[PDB]
RNA sequence: AACUAAUCCUAGCCCUAGCCCUACACAAAUAUAAUUAUACUAUUAUAUAAAUCAAAACAUUUAUCCUACUAAAAGUAUUGGAGA
């Protein structure tokens, strides 16, 4: 997504007024652009066995245009929710 | 130039303008450019007898006018559908089921004579 | 009158509705007889009962003016009264 | 040449650059007509 | 002639119609509420106890005041 | 003269009188109330306070959102609350330089999404921030239902949680049938979010939609008078025999 | 010694106060070349207001226009080819 900022002040409106804003108010100044941040990782539960990733109950960090695309499309993982933690856990515990 | 006030008629324009002055249709025009007039479609007077007929367009000054009292539901209703209504109650044989024995109506469909939406004229 | 009010309690022989034109008034519409359905008759379709949203200033200015002439008139008759309270 | 005549009247040209039904076909013209009523002109179109 | 009588102000505590569309703002906050109490003592008919600050708001104060 | 109300009251007023009165009450609520949406296109202020630097004295701040432009296509698909931000820039990055007429557009995709109450897949036009808000919600069914009108941003969004909403509501048993067990685990599991039947009929529905639903519960053709006359005579004659 | 002329008072209007509205006007006709009793052939506003003008020119900029309670804090803090 693109952020904004204005160049010029806003003067100050008050508790439950809104501001009057002018035709200078309407020129921006580009902050960050979200697309060009570092990608992050999506944490999974397994819950059938795949290669080279892991078995069944395995928390997994994968990339999220594989997690998206294959694992969950495909019903091969589950979110790692707080209960789909708590579910898995215990099966791994009593097998 | 043109004359934007007068109304449109079809004595105005070229030829191929033509339209009604209103009055109604009384048959079809088929392909081969021919025009059929339908029977059914031409009104039809009904006229009644006048022979021996008492009225005349005028009346006396010396006849008394009466108090004006327009017709209403309510009216209508006491004079004609109440009397028997109220005997049958008293007799114990009423019931809502079979209003229509005494002139009720469900539906206007069948009916020549139809009271909405009306399909007879004046 | 009476009788189709007994048998039909309608208060119009003729049907219609109430429906909003181009220009943004209400008008009572009175029906007419067709022979087809009205979803397929394309003749019937081009004729619309909406207005579009440049007719809400038009809307405006029509109530503003229909204020201005009340007022005008009923000034005047207080204007009136007292120059009969002054004669009489 | 001369001037002065340049309207050589037509009732289907007339009809149909200025009607009514020529009005109503685009938004524009149809503000066209509201201007007009809001003035209280007798004659909307031709 | 005799003159009507001397205009005088309202006395009294007043309380603004809530629903109606047409009544000012500023007449309708608490504030305003407490002033109804501080000129007219108890008639007023404000729980004495609402002046005082509400817990959710005394939270607010205290964290305030570290900060500053 | 001047009119009796301001201008900005009209539209109030109007819900006030009419066949909108009639209206249910608490969906009056959800067209009345107006929540700010959340900040997507710019950063909020942290705090309430700041030092000024130049005078080194404390000043107040507020957060003054930019406006949006949402193209009625964005009401065909899920952005994920983003917009066309219509603007202007400085050449060069300088205030002295000329000022020219600015468009920043979203990066938009083609995508297929799966609800497992609807039992469905559909097909929509998306942003990377709503597959973003997907993932934390854990879930698309989730996404849906957590998330408020303003948020959501999507006629066709609306949509989608009346669907829901009706189908907890009524625990419909047309979800995967011949197999209870798994239908009882779906319904469970999204149970937080049941409402009265009632309620969730009226859910995502704008001003004309809910006319037309009010006009036909209240349309009825008349009664003949001559029913109305009938039960009026019989009840005053039946009373007399008493 | 008079011709052309001249004298006149009320039709209405203007600015405020008050108040939402519920006026949406026999029959018939009209969106077709409107005001033509019936089928042909479908129907649908808008991406940011600009410039003049002030700066004794002009290129960033220029109150109202582009509305959010009165009185004060105050033409103060702040913004500005730090200048209008
Ligand atoms: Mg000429
Ligand atoms: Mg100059």
């Amino acid at each position: 997504t693109v952020i904004v900022e204005r160049w010029w002040k806003v003067p100050l409106a008050g508790e439950g007024r809104k501001p009057h804003l002018h035709r200078r108010h309407r020129v921006y100044k580009l902050v960050e652009d979200t697309k060009h941040r570092p990608k992050d990782n999506l944490e999974l539960i397994l819950t059938q066995s795949v290669d080279e990733i892991g078995v069944r109950g395995d928390l997994v960090s994968v990339k999220k245009s594989v997690g998206r695309n294959k694992l969950l499309s495909q019903g091969l993982a589950v979110y790692a929710s707080p209960e789909n933690r708590k579910l898995f856990e215990e099966e791994k515990s009593l097998r | 130039g043109a004359d934007r006030m007068s109304k449109w008629t079809s004595k105005r324009g070229p030829r191929t303008f033509t339209k009604s002055r209103g009055a109604k249709k009384t048959g079809i025009y088929t392909s081969d450019r021919k025009f059929v007039q339908i029977k059914e479609m031409v009104p039809e007077f009904v006229v009644p007898d006048l022979t021996g007929f008492k009225l005349k367009p005028y009346v006396n000054y010396r006849a008394p006018a009466g108090i004006d009292t327009p017709l209403t539901a309510k009216a209508l209703f006491q004079e004609t559908v109440a009397p028997a209504i109220e005997k049958d109650f008293k007799e114990g044989t009423f019931d809502a089921n079979n209003l229509e024995k005494y002139g009720f109506e469900p539906t206007q469909e069948g009916k020549l004579f139809q009271l909405y939406p009306k399909n007879f004229p004046r | 009158d009476a009788l189709r009010l007994l048998q039909t309690g309608q208060e119009k022989p003729r049907p219609g509705a109430w429906r909003r034109d181009i220009f943004g008034r209400i008008v009572w519409h009175k029906f007419k007889q067709w022979p087809i359905p009205w979803y397929l008759n394309k003749r019937y379709n081009r004729r619309r009962f909406f207005a579009m949203p440049y007719v809400d200033r038009f809307i405006r200015l029509r109530i503003e003016k229909h204020a201005r002439i009340e007022a005008r008139k009923r000034s005047l008759q207080k204007k009136k009264e007292k120059i009969l309270h002054a004669k009489f | 040449r001369a001037r002065g005549n340049e309207y050589q009247p037509s009732n289907i040209k007339r009809k149909h650059k200025h009607g009514w039904v020529r009005r109503l076909s685009t938004p524009a013209g149809v503000q066209v007509i509201l201007r007009r009523m809001l003035k209280g002109r007798k004659s909307l179109s031709h | 002639y005799r003159a009507p009588p001397p205009p005088r102000r309202r006395p009294g505590p007043h309380s603004p119609d809530p629903e109606n569309l047409l009544t000012p703002r500023w007449q309708l906050t608490p504030r305003y509420v407490a002033k109804q109490f501080g000129r007219h003592g108890a008639i007023s008919g404000v729980p004495p106890a609402s002046l005082w600050p509400t817990p959710e708001q005394l939270r607010e104060l205290e964290a305030e005041e570290q900060e500053w | 003269p001047l009119h009796r109300y301001p201008v900005h009251l009209w539209q109030k007023l109007r819900l006030r009188q009419g066949i909108c009165a009639r209206l249910p009450a608490h969906f009056l609520r959800s067209l009345e109330e107006e929540r700010t949406p959340t900040p997507v296109h710019y950063k909020p202020h942290g705090t309430k306070f700041k030092i000024n630097p130049k005078n080194g004295q404390r000043e107040r701040v507020e957060d003054v959102p930019i406006p949006v432009h949402y193209p009625p296509e964005s009401q065909q698909g899920l952005w994920g609350g983003e917009g066309l931000i219509l603007g202007y820039r400085y050449a060069n990055n300088d205030k002295l330089s000329k000022r020219v007429k600015k468009v920043w557009k979203p990066q938009l995709f083609t995508r297929e999404l799966y609800s497992e109450i609807l039992d469905k897949k559909f097909t929509v036009t998306v942003t990377m921030r709503t597959l973003d808000l997907i993932d934390e919600a854990y879930g698309f069914d989730f996404y849906i239902l957590k998330t408020p009108k303003e948020d959501l941003g999507s006629k066709f969004g609306m949509d989608l949680k009346r669907g829901m909403l009706l189908r907890l509501a009524r625990q419909d048993p047309h979800l995967h049938p011949e197999n209870p067990e798994r239908r009882a685990a779906i319904y469970d599991k999204y149970r937080s979010f049941v409402i009265p039947e009632a309620e969730a009929e009226w859910v995502g529905l704008t001003l004309e939609e809910a006319l037309e639903k009010q006009r036909l519960l209240e349309e009825k053709d008349p009664v003949p008078l001559f029913k109305v006359y009938v039960e009026e005579l019989v009840q005053r004659l039946q009373e007399q025999v008493l």
